Parts: C-alpha cells; structure tokens; sequence
C-alpha cells in the first residue's frame, strides 16, 4: 500500500516507487471522480468566503508543488520517469559510504538526514548536466 | 564501479509540517436536514473505507502538545461557529432598564429566585412606537443596576449580544479531518499510548476517526474509550500549572435533565427580527439537575487513583476536591444539552481522600442554565440562547476528565487534584494525540553504478 | 476551420488539426486573464464583493485542475507530450464491433463517444495497466 | 487485430452546468458609467466578435432546461441587491402622516390618486425633528383608523436607491469561460426545444438587455419568419405560452407631470429624495399603442395559435385575470420610474375568424415589491421633468384559459410574472456545453 | 539553410502590470504594535536580499507612467478602510453641543482655537443618557443657530464620522513591494535620473527598498536622498499644471511638538462600544509649532533654486511665495505625528527671491484637527482619538513640492508655490526607480540543426 | 549569474543561463501570521490570483512547448526552416552583436506565423509517425 516501503532498506523499498510517485496530487484525479464535491458542497465554500478562501489556497498550493516537482524532473532530463540514471558522478564529500551500505542497511528517511545538506548542490549538478547535454545534441544534429 | 547520482521520484520520505486540512464527514445528508453546522461543513462524503496502511519497522516521533491540528480544529470551530451566528437577530434593542420581580410560580427552595421575571419597553428603534412585553429571564443572566428593582443584561456593558438562529443546529454529529493531497496523517496504535515519545506499531490514514466536537469543561463526553487502562497524559506531569488529561477506559453515564415544561414568547423586533423571550413555565418549577450513577463512578475515580499512584509514587495520599474560584465557564461542568446550556456543580464528584493503604443511589448535580452565552471566554460578543419548548433530557458518556494538581509545598505528604481545564484545546487534543500530519516528499537522489547514455 | 470546425466532420478528417481545441483550453483562460487585468482597469469593480471574485476565481482553478487532469492520465499512460499515441491495449469487439471503415468514416467523434461511453473507464484502466507494466519491464532493463 | 489510441484534441462536448461571466460594449461605459450593469459588466467583449459555424452538426436543445436561465436569475437578483445594499435605509420614515387630497387642477381620472402627507422627520442632528411635505401616490400608503402610514411601514426593510445609480437596460453578453463552449442555435421558426441543425459555436451571446416586464416584453429581438409560438407543453394550459413576434409593435407611455425632487436629509450623509410639488396641471400616466399595427400583430399571434388547436378554432383574447397588481397588470421600469398599465384594452376581441391610437391608463408606485418578494421593498425615487419612453414590444406572455369542455373558443389572457420567462425568450437558442477533448478509438498501429 | 529554434528561458521581458505583495523586513513583533503595516503585511522579506546588475543593457523608465505608484495608492486607500471598518461608529455624536472658550491660562496665540463642548451622550441603555463634556479644537466644530453658543460637529451633515480603533497605530513603517513569481523590478541606478529618460547601470531586484509610506502635503518627509546634487523632476517642466518634485541631497532637520499635555477621558456610548474625549490639559495652553532649522533652510533653497536656474535660464528671477488658497489639506503641510495630525502653515519658508546676487530656527505654527475628510473623500471621516501626554517627532524633510504659477507676461520673475495635495507625488519620489516587466521565456531563432 | 544575468550579454552567450531563467519562473517569492492575510479586501484573492496567473503563465508556456512538437527541453531544432521574410540576418551577426532583447523586438510581429507553422509540422510528425508505426 501507499508508503508501505517506509521502514524497509533503501534496496527493497526501490520497488514501490510507482504507487508512492502516483499518489502526489491524487487529488487532481480524485476530487474530480468526487465529481468535486457534491453541488451543495460547493454551494456552502461560496456562500462562506472564509473556507472557500482556505480550500481554495490548499488546491492551488497542491498544484504549485506538483508542478514544481514535474519542472525539477523536467530541468534534469528525466520527465515522466520513475528512475533514471544521470550524468553526474557521486563526490566523496556527500557521502563516502560503501554502496552495500546504502541501498542496504538503511531505510529511506535515514539516508535522507544523512544528505539533507548537499540536496541543492545535487540538483544544481543535475541541471548543469543536462544543459551540458541538450548543447551536445544540437552541436550533434547540426553535425 | 564509479558511483553516479540517480534521481527517483516516488521515495517514501516525509517531514512533519504543518498544513491546511479539509473537513469530511459521513454523506447521511437527511440527519438533520443538512442544518447542522457541522453537516453544511465537512460535507465531503467519506464513503470509502480507512486505509490503515501499516508501516513495518517504522518508529515515529509524536507530540499531541505541539500537534498543528488542535489549533487548527480549534480556529476551525471558532470560525464556524462565528459564520453560523452572524447572519442572525440582532438584540441590541433588549439592552434597556429592565424592571423585574421574582416568578413565585409554585418554586420549589431549589430554584427559589432563580428565575426572574423582566418587564421592558421594547421599541424597534425604527419609529416612534413604544411596546411593553415580558419574558423571564435567569438570575445569571441578569444584573442589577441600582445597587420593583431595575436590572439590565450582564452582556449590555461589554459587548452587543447576537440572537442564535433556531433552524441552526449545533449538534456535534462526528466528523473526520482528511489531508490534502501530497500529505498523509500517521496515527499512533500503541496501546497505552501515553502522549509523546516514539510510537512503533504506526500505520497511514488519509482520514480520522470520527470525531464528536464536543464542548465541555472539566468532563469530557462522548470520547473515544482507553485500549483496557486508564491512561494518564501531562505535558510536564511535575509542573502542577499543567492540565492532566485523563482518559477512562470505560464509560461513566449522566442523565441530565431540565424538568420544566417551558414555552416560547415570540416577539418581533423588525423586518423578520424575531426575538424568543421565555414565556410562562407550564407546572411546577424544579431545578435542573444531572444523575451520575454512584458505583460506577467510585470504580472509575478508584481506577484513575491507582494509575495516579503509578505516576506520584504508591504511598501518597490523593485527595480529591472541588475546583477552586473563577468564573461560572471553568469552576463548573459546562455543556451544550438538545440545544440549552447547562453549568453544573462538581464538588459532588470530587469529593473524596483516598489513603495508599489500600447500591441503586445516585450523585444529584445541581445544574444551573444560563440563556447569554459567552462563548469560548472571549469579550466582544455574546449568543442568546433561544428558549426550547419541553422537558430535555440528555444521555452522555463520560469518556474522561480533565485535572490539574495544587502542589504540597516540598514535602508532599498529601496530593490534592482538582477538576479544571476550560482551554478548549485541551477537549480536542483527548481525540487528536494519536495522529500527526506530515508532509511527502517523492523526489530523491542517491548513488548507484550507471552511466546516463546520450 | 475552427475551435470546433471539425466538430461534424468525420473521425478521420477531424484527427486533423487538433491543435486548435488543445492549445484553446489555456489560451482561453489566459486570454480571458488578460482582458480581465490592466484592459478595463475596474479591479475594485470585480472587488466590489468578495463572491464574484471567489467565483470567477474558483473557475479558473478548476480549468487548471481539469487541464493538468488531462495531462497526468495522458502521462500516467506514456501519452505525455503528445496529441495522438498509440498503445499496447487491443481493441476489444465486445466493446464496438464495427471495422476501421465503419467508424473512421461517415461517423464522428460525438457519435463515436456516444457509441462507447460504457467503456471509457475499462479502456483508461487497461491503458494504466500497460504503461505499469511497461515501466515496470524498463526498470527491469535497467 | 486493433489497438487503442488516445487523441487529445478531439473535438467533443457534453451538456454542463457551469458559471458565465458578463460582458457589455466598453464605448458606452463613460456614457453610463453610474449604470449598474456597465459597472459590474466590465469586461469588454471583442470589438468584432467571430463565430464558428459547425457544417453537418445537429444538437438537441430545451429552453425550458437551460441553466443560463437560471443564472441569469441569480445574477440580476444578486446585482440590484448589491446597488440597493450601500444606499440609505428608510426606517425613519415609518411616522404617522398628516395627509390631505391634493386638489390640485387635477383631472377627474386622478382624484384620490395622489395624497399630500406631512410628517417629522429626523434632522442632522440627532436630537433635533423637522416637518417635512412630500406626495405620495395612494398605492404607497395605507389609512390608519388623515393619518396614514406606508405600505409597509413595520413588516419590510425599505431600501432607497441610490438616485445617482442608473438602472437603464444595456446589452450584456455571457461568456462561456475557457474549458466550455456556447452553441448557437440558428434555425428558423424554432419552436423552443428539440433537434437543432443549423448550429454555431460562439464563445459569447448576442447582446441581451435585462429588461424588466411582466405581460409583454420590450426591447427583445424580433423571431425570424412568422410569429413563433413557444411552450414547455401547448396543450398543458398550466404552462405559460411565450409567444415571439416578428415585427416590433411601437409604444408610447408617457408621466405628464413636471416634478421636481425634493432633498431632505435624514442624518449624516443621508439624503430622503421626496417628490415634490407638481408643476403645471396633473394628468393621468398612459401608454398608446398603434391601433392596426397591434390588430395585426393579435391577427397574426391568432393565426399561429390556430395551428396547435384546429382549422375551425374560435380564438378569443381576455383582459388579466385576479391578483397582485404586480402580475395583474403591465409594468415597466422605463426612465426610472415603475409604471403600472391597464392591458384590458389590449386583450378585448374574440378572434373566431379573420391613426387612431389605444390609450392604456398607467398607475405609478414608488415602494416596489421587487423579485415577488416579501418583506423586501425599494423606494424608487422621484424622476424629475416629464417622462416619455419609446419602447417595441417584442414578445407577449399568455395563458390559454383552462376550458374542461370542448373549449373550442380558445380564451388566451395575460398572465406571466415569473422573470425567469422573460430572460428565457432572449436566452433560448443557447446551451452550455463541456469540452472533452480526451477521447480513445482504435487503429492497426500498436506501440513499437 | 538555416532552420527555427525554440527556447524556454529567454532572458527577455516585456512592460507589464499585476498586482504586488507587500513584505516587510524582520518586523518580528517589536515594530508589530498592532500596526497596520506590520500586522497585515505579513510576508517576510529575505534577511540578504538579492540584487543582479545588467551589464550593458539599457531601458526606458517613466515614473509618471509607473503603475507601481497607483497600486501602492490603492493598497494603501484599501488598508485604510479595512483598518478603519470595524472600529466604533461615532453617529451618537451628531448633537446640538454647548460650547465655551477655553481660558484656563491660556495665551494669546491659541485664543478661540479650543473650545469646550458639553452636549448629551447615549449610554449602553438606550433608555438612559448622559451629560458629558470634551474639548474640541475650532476646526472640528461648526457655529449654527449664529441668529451663538450651539455648535455642531463639522461633518454633521456630510458624513458619518469613525472612530480611529485605540492601540492602532499608523505610524509608517518600511514597506518592501515585491514581485509575483513570473514578473521581475528593474532598478534604475543612474545618477541624476530625472525620471523620464532611458537608464544604464541597471539591475534586477525581487524587492524594493525600505518604502516608507508617510502621507504629507507640499513637503516629503523621511524620504530617500539623492545624490551629490539636488535634482528637479516634472511631467513637463513648461506645463504649468503639473508639479515639480524636488529631491533634497541634504536632509533639513525639523522638529514638530504639540506641547500641550492633554489627558484622555473613556466613556461607553453602547453596548462595549467606547468613545474618547479629551478631557483636560494639565499644563499651560500653547500652539503646536515645528522648527527648522534657518541657515540649513537657507543653504537648501539656495541649491533649490541654482538647480532650477539651470530648467529656466541662469538669469531668471526666482521668486518664492506661500500656498495659494484652498482648504488646510492643500494649502498647509499636513502629516501625520504620533498619532495626531498636524496642519503646519508654511509661509514663513517660501518667502525668499533670488536674483543671483546663526542658530534661529523658523518658528511654524501649526493646528490640530481631528475630524479628519483623508484621502480627499467627503464619504467618510475619520475621527483621530487624543493622545496622551506631550508629542514630538523629530523628522528629515527629504522633498519639496512646488507649483511653478502662470508667468506668461514679465516671465524675468517667475514664482514658485508649494502645492500638491495628491498623495500618489508622496510615492512618485520613491518609486521613480523601479519598473515591473512580466518575462517572456520563450522565443524563437534560426540555427544550423534540423529535427531527425 | 544569477537571474537574468545575461540580460545584456549576446545570444551565443546567454544561451547558458536558461536553467536558471527557467527555474525562477514558477518558485516565486512566496512559499507570517495567516489570520491577517484571509482578508478578502487585501492580502487575500488578489495574492492568490497573482499565484493562479503565474501558474497559468507557466502552463500556457508548456503546453506550447508541448504542442509544438519540444517537450522537456529547453533548447530544441525543428523541422520549419527560417524563412527570409522573418529576417535576412545571418547566424554571425544574430548570435554575436546583439542581445536577445533586441531580437525579440526585432522579429516581434512574425510570432504568432512562426507559431502556427510549429503546430502544423509538429502535427505533421505525428501523423507521419501513426503512419509509419501503423506500416
Ligand atoms: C457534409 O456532408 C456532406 C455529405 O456527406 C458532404 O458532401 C460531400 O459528401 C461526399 C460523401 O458522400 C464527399 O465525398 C464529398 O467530399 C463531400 N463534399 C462535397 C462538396 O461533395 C459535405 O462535405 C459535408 N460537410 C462538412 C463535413 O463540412
Ligand atoms: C395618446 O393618446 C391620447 C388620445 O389620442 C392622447 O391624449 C390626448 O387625447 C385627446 C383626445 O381625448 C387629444 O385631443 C390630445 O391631443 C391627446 N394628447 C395630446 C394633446 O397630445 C395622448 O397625447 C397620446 N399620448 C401619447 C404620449 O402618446
Ligand atoms: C528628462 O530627461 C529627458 C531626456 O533624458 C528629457 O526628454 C528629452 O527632451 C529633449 C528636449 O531638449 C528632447 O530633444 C529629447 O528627445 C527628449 N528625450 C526623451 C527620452 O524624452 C525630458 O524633457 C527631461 N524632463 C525633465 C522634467 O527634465
Ligand atoms: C549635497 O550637495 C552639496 C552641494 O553640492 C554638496 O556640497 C558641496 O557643495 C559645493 C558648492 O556648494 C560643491 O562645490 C562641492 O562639490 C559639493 N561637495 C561635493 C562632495 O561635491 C554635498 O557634499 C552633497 N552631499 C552629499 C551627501 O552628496
Ligand atoms: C524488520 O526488521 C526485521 C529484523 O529485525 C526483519 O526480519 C523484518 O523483515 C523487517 N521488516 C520490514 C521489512 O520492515
Ligand atoms: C425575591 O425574593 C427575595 C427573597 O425573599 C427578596 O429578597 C426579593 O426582594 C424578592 N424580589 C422580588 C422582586 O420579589
Ligand atoms: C511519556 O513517555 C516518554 C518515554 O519516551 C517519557 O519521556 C515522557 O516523560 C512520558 N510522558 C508522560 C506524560 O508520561
Ligand atoms: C451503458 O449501456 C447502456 C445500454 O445497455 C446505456 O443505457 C447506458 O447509457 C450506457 N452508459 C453510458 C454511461 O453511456
Ligand atoms: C424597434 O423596431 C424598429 C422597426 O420598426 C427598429 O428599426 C428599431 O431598431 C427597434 N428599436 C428597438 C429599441 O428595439
Ligand atoms: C412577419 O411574417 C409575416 C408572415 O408570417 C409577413 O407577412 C410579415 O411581412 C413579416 N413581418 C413584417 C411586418 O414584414
Ligand atoms: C411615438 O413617438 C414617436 C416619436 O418619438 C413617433 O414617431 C411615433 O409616431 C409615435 N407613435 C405612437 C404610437 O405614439
Ligand atoms: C418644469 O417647471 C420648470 C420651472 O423652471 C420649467 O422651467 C420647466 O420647463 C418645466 N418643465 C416642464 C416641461 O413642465
Ligand atoms: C383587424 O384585422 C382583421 C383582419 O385580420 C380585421 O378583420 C378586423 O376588422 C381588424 N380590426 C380592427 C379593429 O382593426
Ligand atoms: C508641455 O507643455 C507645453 C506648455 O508649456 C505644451 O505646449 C506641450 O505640448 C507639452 N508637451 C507635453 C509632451 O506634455
Ligand atoms: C514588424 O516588424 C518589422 C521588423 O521589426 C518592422 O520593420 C515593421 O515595422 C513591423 N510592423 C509593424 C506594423 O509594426
């Protein structure tokens, strides 16, 4: 189930990345299957501007974060992907643990206060590498 | 054999943060005609069965006072029950000199003077008419001037005082708190769960249990029961200043009851501003009282004894009391039965010593009703209570209490408890301990031997 | 032709040009947006009380949450990106025995969606399926 | 051996609920920049606007469904209560009134119409009263047993509107919002509902003005072709028939009495507009319609309805039945005042077969019970100078009387009195529909 | 053969218009003493804020084609009403007062400009009354019955006057206006911009500086310098309609009191509704007066008008003059102080010609008004309750406004005038730097590659 | 270096900096006691409709890039060669000697040709694709 992988090693939980991944802005897909509430719900949001204000806020800010999420995947070559490997090699300084001990021996959340601090020079590696690499195709098709 | 950064979208990863929870409830729809406040509200349906997603070899840190919900069901409330009240009956034209006299309507000594009968030139304010009318308001809600005699409403020197709708129905029919999408509620299923620390046996829930919105002081009702023990929780057990929130593990039945056969005065203020005094009492006048069944009630103080000498060593004496001074919202037990507004004395309750060395009567609590309602201890508004037609009787269960500790100096021969609370956070905080809310965070990065090909 | 031009035309010729209803659904909302600020001035207008603002508001929101509906099930089945995809899920005759020719031609997409409206929800889970399990086989080959 | 595709894109559409967002001609918003409309309405709509004809499309429509309707509804109730919200209260006024008969030069139609009635009034200053004169016409107050009070004085929340605010129609425009689709349809002689097949798509409607009336509609559009005869259900007589014509019957209505407003103030910043007194000589408020043009125009609406009912149909036409004077009669709100005409001259000839002017008279009344509610009123104030509208009637509303026998003389009187009809025989040839454009069908080609 | 190309994240933009949010830096809650620009401008600013300088780009700015100004003017009018919307209505008020001069040692500067007003008050039982007496200045009280000692409050019969919520304070505070996500402000750096021109050295900012916002009329106060030099800045310097702001290189110290030391009396006039009056004054009664200081005004007029010799001809006499006629709003210097507002008559300034040839101090007196018509709307009128105790505000005069008169004939001496009155000019000097343009991300270009 | 930082800087050039171009677009500033801010006159839908305008802005710019046949890329070739019209300027003297403000001044009323012809040979290639894959 959702988050079932949470106490497992990083190896093992690697297999339950889809039903996690999907579930970000279920809502997207779920409010619209509650047909958006029934029509007496969204009469009382209007009538009352306070809770309508306040839903109003949560929608838009679950939206915001789905799409800043999907722009993160974009920027690094990796969009609609689950898992994909990158052109960036692994410093020393962010963690110089053997990989047996990473992907095994070590959950999720362990792994992730351990990196907590290095997190934007990853992702700042990332883009540069795929800048680097969409320059190299259009130097290549214009070869 | 070099390791390369991966990126993975879909990591079970959180973090605890605070965020904007949306109301649900179960769809009956016909229970109470979608009038009740709380049915207009949370009126998302929550048809589809809990998840319960259980997390092996998950342990997670939990702290039910600093928890993000409490504050947020209790602005929640407040803002709820302000939207409800403010389309309703202006009454500042009821706040003049009102002359009144006792009722002497076959009054028992109970209520001897407990009700008094005002007389007042009512006028709409909007033309030059002047209509005298009468309605018996209660001693508490009405103050003397004049230190026969003139009174006013204890509200007209604070703050303009709003009639309540009577279609509006404050009944607390159960509600569930569901998190936005991109978060998750994990809840605590630890037995015994004693309010803070690690929790091992964790599961996933996209919405609570159902929550009654109860509002009450120094006795919870219509709780969620203890897992087979009294549970016993204190942000700081040995600073006394804190409320100990108690929980029973088996329930404590009040009957609570108004005998007199009242009726309503409709009188009209202006263009459909209809004001409801309280007309004459049908039969004899008796006072309004609530029965706690006395056995059950010595078992269950005698229990949350034991659990006490589990936390203050089992060689103290431990003394209950009655609470001390203050106002009328946090010195008795206050509640909101088939629509009136009970206060009741407790002293009958928590009156007993228990030393460490190891029938069909019942407790009779005296109860006294008040019509102006300061709610939530705020100044600046005030509710009118319409009058109810007809006997009330209220059923509820006593699922805990609230207890705060008047220290014994240094030495600490004797611990004395008294019933307390009135911070209304307190009552929500007795459901929402187990849960916390938390923040999913897909994205994630990590090494591994692969090369990115281009 | 048009923002529905092709709405009579047949399956066949109306596949062509569908650009025009996929770039309207935004162009329209941030048209709408344009005229509505700094062309009138007049926002206190709109202002005047809070429930034409939360409405017109609440209408927007609810376009974009349409739009990205869209967009996660086209993605959710390895769509994302493009107008016309085609699929692992064959068609079955349970659900329109009709050939290519009988549908493609002399019928058009509103009849077409009348025809199978039962089966739109079982085609989007066999589509989830596929696209699970070819995920799952990419995974895999890593 | 076929495969699913998906397509998006697809031009598709379903029939929705939704909510639509006015829009008027932005060159008249200077001129009526005080209209309440022009104010709310600012949005303008596209100088020249385009619409999409949809070749080999036939839609199944229902004027007697349409949720536009119903929004309309909402949205003009909603609009006069936000223009009557911030203006003054009249709650002072509610005092016993000293009136006499004014006597004036008047002429024998108007005796005992208007009454002169002096009251006290509340000044500036709280604690000071003054006497005022104002008149009122005898449907606004109600004798006590000289002293009379207003209609109601102690059971409605009297609201004056605003003077500066102009509540004149102007055409405004609906706009589907982005996501949904409005089709157009055009047939003629379309009878309200059914099969359509001459459809176009427009992202907003034709100009509509909100115009206000109960037993004949003004300033509507002309129906293409012959008169066209609607109803949810002809032959159900408990169904309002909204007749559409196509030639525009001209009228005249006229207030000849010069008044001027009086300002009063009532407190702070609070201003009572009283009418008062009438200069030059007092005559009755009236309407004249051409007499053959109107004839013709009953010939024609006769001829029609004969076709729902038999060759051999005798067609009689009677004045109102009972009730408020709010449905019993004509009314209008042109050049700010509420007028309220007699149509019994109008709905007088038993039609069996086969210069001059009819002159309706008119009673006017300020408190207006607007909507048919109850507890609510407005006080339209005085209108300076003599009043003189020009109006078409476009559309008439009848009922055709509920005759259990043979009935062959068909009696068809005015009846009506529910806007949502009035908005909805402008409002007919629209639909709101949903774009879908996510859609599945199956090809050879599979994914490779 | 060249070929099209799309790019998203073009560095480009476009002028644009949408509405900006407010940000304040670190108000934590020492400044938030309920204040209306601490309390409701919540958002933080970044504690290092960013600023990206554009080499070798250059821009058009208008600071009277700046939309910014007209959003903080509205912002600003909203505040103010949601500020002043549940405050106590004071409609009892309205009544035939009974008013007496005020002789209790008091000097000849301030005789007949404080009157002492008995008048019938309601209680919090509207069947019983109350005969109270409070002090009100001359112009907040109106003479009627002339045909002698009835007086009304001045806005009896215009408006309905509110009272200002006590433990409110609008004392200004920095204001930080940034940009939505999307948009960016451009700042203009270039020494001496007179406001009009095209601007190099320019950056990018996600916020404006520290922006005070002070409401004050023919003189800006607590404002930003310029820079080496005074500068003069006009929509069109030969329309003689429109104003010309000047920028002050040089701050000029004035110091504003009210040296009375009034106390402030509380009565109920409903049910939990307050009303409150100044009661008495402890001391002796003298005229508010603020002080400038003479050669420091002296050195700034004479740069005032050596830079203005330079818009009208070296040889042009340049002639000063006090505020035409016109209502206090307009024709003195009104601002806010402490809480209470002032009304300063400026003539004693503006009243040096220049034909190109120690330790006094330029005693202004000023008056106080309380009932106050704020924003040039008759609609309503706030009602600035008495503050406790003797107010000074010692404050930088950092602007002027003048209003060069018509000059046609005999155009040798030309006279300037303080005037104003339109309070989108007190931001016009603030804001003439910076500029909002949406991004325009994408674009189009040819190269060399082709699509396999 | 850091936003618009290349604003001046020629074509060739500022074509580095699209990364971070295209990441401030959708963070904002944006992300403080709420209780004074549900205020619907002021720090209310007007906020929160500055934070639905940008979202939208950055939709309508994806779907664009979506529709146009170059999804998730932030530099990308087509298949609409560049017609003379547009300009006769030459790659030397458009990607040095001057900015990309210039440019899009420059070519500013071509836009919305150059746009339709995108669509079409974006549809083209899809169509060609069905038909190839069908085959
Ligand atoms: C509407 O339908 C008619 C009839 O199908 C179309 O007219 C012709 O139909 C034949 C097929 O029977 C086609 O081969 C022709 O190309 C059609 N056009 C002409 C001019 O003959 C008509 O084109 C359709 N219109 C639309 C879809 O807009
Ligand atoms: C409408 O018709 C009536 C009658 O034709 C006009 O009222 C007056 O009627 C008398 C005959 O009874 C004529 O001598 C007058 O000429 C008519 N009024 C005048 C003097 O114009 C009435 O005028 C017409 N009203 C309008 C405005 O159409
Ligand atoms: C502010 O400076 C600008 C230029 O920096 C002035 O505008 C110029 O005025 C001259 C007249 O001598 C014209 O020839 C130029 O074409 C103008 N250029 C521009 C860009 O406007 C402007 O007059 C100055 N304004 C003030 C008040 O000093
Ligand atoms: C503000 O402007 C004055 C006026 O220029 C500056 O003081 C000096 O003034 C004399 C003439 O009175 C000039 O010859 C000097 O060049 C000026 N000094 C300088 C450094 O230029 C004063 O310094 C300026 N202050 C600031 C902070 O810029
Ligand atoms: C939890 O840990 C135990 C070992 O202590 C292991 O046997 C068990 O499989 C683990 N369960 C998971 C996957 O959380
Ligand atoms: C009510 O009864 C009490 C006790 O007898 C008495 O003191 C009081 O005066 C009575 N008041 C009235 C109004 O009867
Ligand atoms: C709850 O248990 C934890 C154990 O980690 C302890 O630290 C804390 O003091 C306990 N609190 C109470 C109120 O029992
Ligand atoms: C499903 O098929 C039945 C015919 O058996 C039809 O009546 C019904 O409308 C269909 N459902 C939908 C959603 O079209
Ligand atoms: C009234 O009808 C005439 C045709 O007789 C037409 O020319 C005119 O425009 C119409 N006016 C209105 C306001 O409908
Ligand atoms: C209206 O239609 C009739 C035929 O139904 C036609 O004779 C008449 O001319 C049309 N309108 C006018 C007045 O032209
Ligand atoms: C109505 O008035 C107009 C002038 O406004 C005139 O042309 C027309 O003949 C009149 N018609 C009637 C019936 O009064
Ligand atoms: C109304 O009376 C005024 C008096 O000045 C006169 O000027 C005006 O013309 C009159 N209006 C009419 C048309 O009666
Ligand atoms: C009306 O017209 C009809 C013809 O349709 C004619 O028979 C009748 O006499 C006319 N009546 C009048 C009064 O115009
Ligand atoms: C500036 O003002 C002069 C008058 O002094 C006028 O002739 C000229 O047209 C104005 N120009 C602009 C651009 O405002
Ligand atoms: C279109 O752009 C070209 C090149 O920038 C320019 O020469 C032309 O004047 C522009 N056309 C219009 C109408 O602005």
């Amino acid at each position: 189930g959702f988050l079932g992988a949470a106490g497992s090693t990083m190896g093992a939980a690697s297999m339950t990345l889809t039903v996690q991944a999907r579930n970000l802005l279920s809502g997207i897909v779920q409010q619209q299957s509650n047909l958006l509430r029934a029509p007496e719900c969204q009469q009382h949001l209007l009538k009352l501007t306070v809770w309508g204000i306040k839903q109003l806020q949560a929608r838009v800010l679950a939206v915001e974060r789905y799409l800043r999420d999907q722009q993160l995947l974009g920027i690094w070559g990796c969009s609609g992907k689950l898992i994909c490997c990158t052109n960036v090699p692994w410093n020393s300084t962010w963690s110089n643990r053997n990989l047996s001990e990473i992907w095994d021996n070590m959950t999720w959340l362990q792994w992730d206060k351990e990196i907590s601090n290095y997190t934007q020079i990853i992702y700042g590696l990332l883009e540069e590498s795929q800048n680097q690499q969409e320059k190299n195709e259009q130097d290549l098709l214009a070869l | 054999e070099n390791l390369w950064v991966t990126v993975y979208y879909g990591v079970p990863v959180w973090k605890d943060a605070e965020t904007t929870l949306f109301c649900a409830s179960d769809a009956k729809a016909y229970e109470t005609k979608k009038h009740n406040v709380w049915a207009t509200h949370c009126c998302v349906p929550t048809d589809p069965n809990p998840q319960e997603i259980h997390l092996e070899n998950v342990t997670e840190e939990f702290n039910m006072w600093k928890n993000n919900m409490v504050e947020q069901m209790h602005t929640d409330i407040i803002s709820l029950w302000d939207q409800s009240l403010k389309p309703c009956v202006k009454l500042t034209p009821l706040c003049v000199t009102l002359q009144c006299t006792n009722v002497t309507n076959n009054i028992t000594d109970d209520m001897r003077g407990e009700l008094k009968n005002c007389s007042f030139n009512m006028t709409t304010e909007l033309r030059d008419k002047k209509q005298k009318v009468y309605s018996l308001f209660y001693r508490l809600d009405v103050v003397q001037i004049n230190e026969n005699k003139e009174y006013r409403l204890i509200n007209c020197n604070t703050s303009a005082i709003t009639q309540a709708c009577p279609k509006v129905s404050f009944e607390p029919i159960p509600i569930h708190y569901c998190a936005p999408a991109g978060f998750a509620i994990l809840k605590c299923k630890d037995k015994k769960f004693n309010g803070t620390g690690p929790c091992t046996n964790v599961s996933t829930v996209q919405c609570t249990h159902g929550i009654k919105p109860v509002v009450s002081t120094q006795l919870l009702l219509n709780g969620s029961l203890a897992e087979e023990e009294v549970i016993i929780r204190s942000e700081n057990i040995t600073n006394n200043a804190k409320n100990i929130l108690v929980q029973l593990n088996e329930s404590v039945q009040i009957n609570c009851t108004r005998p007199n056969n009242n009726t309503r005065k409709s009188i009209r203020i202006g263009p459909g501003q209809w004001f409801y005094a309280t007309g004459d009492i049908i039969g004899d006048i008796r006072q309004a009282h609530c029965n706690v069944s006395k056995a059950t009630w010595n078992e269950t103080l005698g229990k949350v004894v034991k659990q006490l000498r589990k936390h203050f060593g089992n060689n103290t004496i431990i003394r209950f009391a009655n609470s001390s001074g203050g106002d009328l919202e946090v010195t008795t037990h206050s509640f909101n039965c088939g629509g009136e507004f009970f206060y009741c004395n407790t002293s009958g309750l928590f009156n007993s010593t228990w030393i460490s060395n190891t029938s069909n009567d019942s407790i009779t609590l005296p109860c006294r009703i008040k019509q102006i309602i300061n709610m939530w201890q705020r100044i600046g508004q005030a509710m009118y209570a319409p009058p109810i037609q007809g006997v009330i009787r209220c059923v509820s269960n006593i699922t805990g209490l609230i207890l705060t500790r008047d220290g014994g100096s240094t030495n600490s021969t004797t611990e004395t408890f008294r019933p307390g609370g009135g911070d209304m956070r307190d009552n929500w905080r007795s459901e929402l301990y187990k849960y916390k809310v938390v923040k999913i965070e897909p994205l994630g990065v990590a090494p591994t031997r692969c090369k990115r090909r281009v």
